[PDB]
RNA sequence: UUCCGUUAACGAACGAGACCUCAGCCUGCUAACUAGCUAUGCGGAGCCAUCCCUCCGCAGCUAGCUUCUUAGAGGGACUAUGGCCGUUUAGGCCACGGAAGUUUGAGGCAAUAACAGGUCUGUCAUGCCCUUAGAUGUUCUGGGCCGCACGCGCGCUACACUGAUGUAUUCAACGAGUAUAUAGCCUUGGCCGACAGGCCCGGGUAAUCUUGGGAAAUUUCAUCGUGAUGGGGAUAGAUCAUUGCAAUUGUUGGUCUUCAACGAGGAAUGCCUAGUAAGCGCGAGUCAUCAGCUCGCGUUGACUACGUCCCUGCCCUUUGUACACACCG
């Protein structure tokens, strides 16, 4: 995916991953990560990890930081 | 009357633990053994914590100290070094039968926790960059 | 500008220590300066 | 009246070093000195690489010398007149000392 | 549709091939334990070692 | 048994069971003296033959991800990534991914092999067994090189890819690189047989 | 204190801390250099300059002695040649000599006789202060 | 949000990608580098996580200000790479389409002159005083 | 060709082994203010603050200190112990123990006979020839050894996300340092400078000062998100400083810019069996400066095998030979 070339691209900031996309996408086990799904929602890297951080203000799923900035998902509770 | 000040060994990292009859405190250059810094290697140095227990450290301060080695050499030596540590304490001011437990416990999950491991990098001879390989030959 | 004490060349010297004398000299007379060849 | 002394002791082989070091240790301690050593001081290994071969043919064959320099030290609590009086002993060939006035 | 097969190796017999990368064991099968084969085995096996086995009736022969 | 042991201390080594008989022997996760926590150790393995076969199973799958050259030497990086897959396992199956890991390795071992013979003075290949603890060798080995080279050049990273490999090689589909050249050797060897 | 503190976590507070505790001069090159030869960018962060200082501290900290040579050699790093095998490269002399001057006219470290720096005791106050206010 | 998200922008004969961070689309242009990118940006005083084709054209005229005019900013010599001029003798940055200029006008007195180098090139083979044996 | 044993042989001489060096074990001995713990004494800072407790600083008639460091003497492994195989001989495989059970690991040294192997360019080592003043002698100047259509060899850098960049974090070992004149080889410390590098006080002929080597890889947090991109650093321009009596065919090092090929490499081929391969840095040699090399050193640290004579070769015996410069016959 074109996924930070794309990031200015006023879908993605105004619908896309605002729950629409990445509300479901975790519920195919309820918790697939933001990382594992890189690909499986095909859009790749920090147009992502940046939607990650805005997700996590907006306080829908769990995060969890580490090495390789490897981060995660979680979907309701 | 508790002081033993026990030492273990790696590559070229040692570790010696020099000990008082505290409460429960284990440091590592002054830094608490909570902030020993692989963070992957991070269980290995509470692994004989880990298995004896903190109730096996209720009476025990270890003021640990390493110097030389890498990181991975140093983390393994501070586990050999709290390890014969508190056995020897034992040994020393507990009970001999007390310490064989602790002897047990250790050895029953790995033998290299009491036993200085006899490796070393071994020399580099000519004919070669590498203790063991040589250079590519060439015929024509 | 600078040779071996021993045969005056220029090349192959050994100028740590400050021997002054070149790799063949060196070994030539090395047993009796008292380069015992342990290893 | 009662001086601070050092004395330096140097070597090229072991067997040699240790008979003068129990030498002036026993010599200070027959007339009851304040003597400490005979402090061992890491060896230097001095070392030089050379290709065997004068010419430069045939495989790369390298071998290493090396002489091993031993380094000895002992203070005592002496006048240096008795200093001389235990270092006129015999010394044994190829050891070097260097007897020093110190603080 | 055959059903794989196990066995144990009572003894290792040797080590063929023409590099020597083949052992020769003998296997008992634990189905049936009164069936002893010859049978190729590569890699490092030791006695008591238990192999899968998918078609059973092949044997090899002694030196192969 | 005695086993309040968890390496990572979070992914209990208990409950779990390996499906194969013949590799009971060769997967060190059952008996009390096989639990680690942590999937580094200095251990002087190779240093005599069948040693490795009690190496921990984690350990060993540990080892063959440090390759290629740009990664020879460094077990943190490995570990490191062993831990991020074993905790994704755990966040898509739920289950524990110690028996994700073991029931991939059964799943993935090739139980035959097409070899170089020579007979009767005459060589050429045939069909022969395979060893179970060579079948461990090639299991970790092709599982991970699967995920090395699908992780190649691409956004998604090698927890995850080898995550994907792992899950889907024990779900048994032929959806990785580890099942698919497995059932290659396989066929090779039945033709050959 | 600073040596229970995890040592990532107290720069952070402490680069926080020689933000909002009163103020001083500052260079006016600091977005400009690389604060190193073998860098290829300048800092990413912006308070670069103020993370830089939060290390340096806790380097007078728990080291005695250091000179501008010691930072310099300590705060290289790995030099990329190009072509030619990379090596070791000392960092910069004014980047580091401006903070320890920065934190020598807060008085929070000084210059020893005998050579190098030292803490002072109200900068140690300092330092174990905001140690303590860490999780 | 990109109401107006710009693909190419197309400063200084270059077509700056309007898909890259400012960072390191303003690169595109040949006479300035990755360094001096940032320069810019530090001292024209735009928001740093700001991909190309979502800023706005005031800034795009302070940029051009500080490129053309970078020394007024106080900026040094020594980020500048026509330092010490022969041609005339001051400190400028030149920029996409002048260096090509420029360096003719540098080979181009080597010709006049005769100079080693400015044969070298006219040879074509390596100026610098490398092998020539097994390279090139 | 190690031994048992057989035995027209007997008794021997080398090589192997034995030997020496390094490394690994010793809470056993000798000691060590040029090594370092340990305690107390004050100091500094955090604190139920008043003491205590945690971490640092400094000093001693503090040790009924030497575990860590050093280096001497020693000790230790012998297959010693047990099982199995073996003429129950030589030994082998296994197991407890133990630091060590491929002679424990790695080297040093290394036999007879030979090569038309290399070296007359290491040598006041050299025979014969040539030269020997208008010199192939010696000294100086400038150039050359580096030239480039190209082919080959050893290597370095990569082709990236197991990554690059930018912060934070902190861990070794091997060694090295001429009177080097008016402080001078390693350079600590203060200052100026963005850098490069300058100035001043000095320390060290050295477990004393450099360095108690504050190395990198790696670790951590963000930036780039599959794009020949922020991978790559080839090429080339501008300029700055140091070494040098001299920098041009750029010695080197900076600064900005220029941003190539290279998508994991055909036929083939090399090195490697445990702290080994590989990755990562340091030191030394060369050196006025130049290290992609060579020799040492440590750091992180594996997959595979514990085999076979299939390929290339080696040793013994038998056999065949029209070969002996010996199958390149
Ligand atoms: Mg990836
Ligand atoms: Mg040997
Ligand atoms: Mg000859
Ligand atoms: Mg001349
Ligand atoms: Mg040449
Ligand atoms: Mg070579
Ligand atoms: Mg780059
Ligand atoms: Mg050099
Ligand atoms: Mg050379
Ligand atoms: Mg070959
Ligand atoms: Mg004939
Ligand atoms: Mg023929
Ligand atoms: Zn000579």
């Amino acid at each position: 995916g074109k996924q930070k070339e794309k990031v200015n691209n006023a879908v993605l900031f105004d619908q896309a991953t605002y729950d629409k996309l990445l509300t479901e996408v975790p519920k195919y086990k309820q918790i697939t990560p933001s990382v594992l799904s890189e690909r499986l929602r095909i859009n790749g890297s920090l147009a992502r990890r940046a939607i990650k951080d805005l997700m996590e203000r907006g306080l829908i799923r769990m995060v969890s930081i580490h090495s390789s900035q490897q981060i995660f998902t979680r979907a309701t509770n | 009357p508790g002081t033993v000040q026990c030492f273990g060994r790696k590559k070229t990292a040692v570790a010696v633990a020099y000990c008082k009859p505290g409460r429960g405190l284990i440091k590592v250059n002054g830094a608490p053994i909570e902030l020993i810094r692989p963070e992957m290697l991070r269980l290995k140095a509470f692994e004989p914590i880990l298995l004896a227990g903190r109730s096996r450290f209720k009476d025990i301060d270890m003021r640990i100290r390493v110097r030389g080695g890498g990181k991975t050499s140093q983390i393994y030596s501070i586990r050999q070094a709290i390890a014969k540590s508190l056995v020897a304490y034992y040994q020393k001011y507990v009970d001999e039968a007390a310490k064989k437990e602790v002897k047990e416990i250790f050895a029953r999950y790995d033998r290299t926790l009491l036993v200085a491991d006899p490796r070393r990098c071994e020399p580099k001879k000519f004919g070669g960059r590498g203790a063991r390989a040589r250079f590519q030959k060439s015929y024509r | 500008s600078r040779v071996c004490r021993v045969c005056g060349n220029s090349h192959g010297l050994i100028r740590k220590y400050g021997l002054m004398c070149c790799r063949q000299c060196f070994r030539s007379n090395a047993k009796d300066i008292g380069f015992i060849k342990y290893r | 009246v009662q001086h601070r002394i050092r004395i330096t002791l140097s070597s090229k082989s072991v067997k040699n070093l240790e008979k003068v070091c129990s030498d002036l240790v026993k010599g200070a301690k027959e007339k009851q000195l304040k003597v400490k050593g005979p402090v061992r001081m890491p060896t230097k290994v001095l070392n030089i690489t050379t290709r065997k071969s004068p010419c430069g043919e045939g495989t790369n064959t390298w071998d290493r010398f090396e002489m091993r320099v031993h380094k000895r030290v002992i203070d005592l609590v002496s006048s240096p007149d008795v200093v001389k009086q235990i270092t006129s002993i015999t010394i044994e060939p190829g050891v070097e000392v260097e007897v020093t006035i110190s603080d | 549709d055959t059903q794989v097969k196990l066995a144990v190796v009572v003894k290792v017999m040797g080590r063929t091939g023409s590099r020597g990368q083949v052992t020769q064991v003998r296997v008992k099968f634990l189905d049936d334990q009164n069936r002893l084969i010859m049978r190729n085995v590569k890699g490092p096996v030791r006695e008591g070692d238990i192999l899968t086995l998918l078609e059973s009736e092949r044997e090899a022969r002694r030196l192969r | 048994p005695g086993g309040d042991v968890k390496l990572f201390n979070r992914w209990t080594f208990e409950d779990v069971q390996v499906s194969d008989i013949s590799l009971n022997d060769y997967l060190a996760v059952t008996s009390m003296k096989h639990y680690t926590f942590l999937p580094h150790s200095a251990g002087r393995y190779s240093a005599k033959r069948f040693r490795k076969a009690q190496c921990p199973i984690i350990e060993r799958l540990t080892n063959s991800l440090m390759m290629h050259g740009r990664n020879n030497g460094k077990k943190i990086m490995a570990v490191r990534i062993i831990k991020h897959t074993m905790e994704i396992i755990h966040l898509l199956t739920d289950a524990n991914p110690i028996q994700i890991i073991v029931d991939a390795i059964i799943n993935s071992g090739p139980r035959e092999d097409a070899t170089r013979i020579g007979s009767a003075g005459v060589v050429r290949r045939q069909a022969v067994d395979i060893s179970p603890l060579r079948r461990v060798n090639q299991a970790i080995y092709l599982l991970t090189t699967g995920a090395r080279e699908s992780a190649f050049r691409n956004v998604k990273t090698i927890a995850e890819c080898l995550a994907d490999e792992l899950i889907n090689a024990a779900k048994g589909s032929s959806n990785s690189y580890a099942i698919k050249k497995k059932d290659e050797i396989e066929r090779v060897a039945k033709a050959n047989r | 204190t600073v040596k229970d503190v995890n040592p990532h976590e107290f720069v952070k507070a402490y680069s926080a801390h020689l933000k909002r505790s009163g103020k001083m001069e500052l260079p006016e090159w600091v977005d400009i250099v690389k604060t190193a030869r073998f860098k290829e960018l300048p800092p990413s962060d912006a308070d670069w300059y103020y993370i830089r200082a939060a290390s340096m501290a806790r380097k007078i900290y728990l080291r005695q002695g250091i000179g501008i040579g010691g930072f310099q050699k300590i705060y290289g790093g790995r030099q990329r040649n190009g072509s030619r095998p990379p090596h070791f490269c000392k960092s910069s002399g004014a980047v580091s000599r401006n903070i320890l001057q920065e934190l020598q006219k807060m008085g929070i470290i000084d210059v020893d006789p005998k050579g190098g720096r030292l803490i002072t005791s109200q900068g140690r106050r300092d330092l174990d202060q905001v140690a303590g206010t860490v999780p | 949000a990109g109401e107006e998200f710009q693909h190419i922008l197309r400063v200084l004969n270059t077509n700056v990608d309007g898909k890259q961070k400012i960072m390191f689309a303003l690169t595109s242009i040949k006479g300035v580098g990755r360094r001096f990118s940032n320069i810019v940006c530090k001292k024209a005083d735009i928001d740093m996580n700001k991909r190309a084709g979502e800023l706005s054209a005031e800034e795009m005229d302070r940029l051009m200000a500080v490129v053309h005019n970078p020394r007024q900013f106080k900026v040094p010599d020594w980020f500048l790479n026509r330092k010490k001029d022969y041609k005339d003798g001051r400190f400028s940055q030149v920029v996409s389409n002048a260096v090509d200029m420029k360096l003719r006008d540098d080979l181009e007195r080597l010709k006049k002159i005769r100079n080693h180098r400015g044969l070298r090139h006219y040879w074509g083979v390596r100026v610098r005083g490398q092998h020539t044996k097994t390279t090139g």
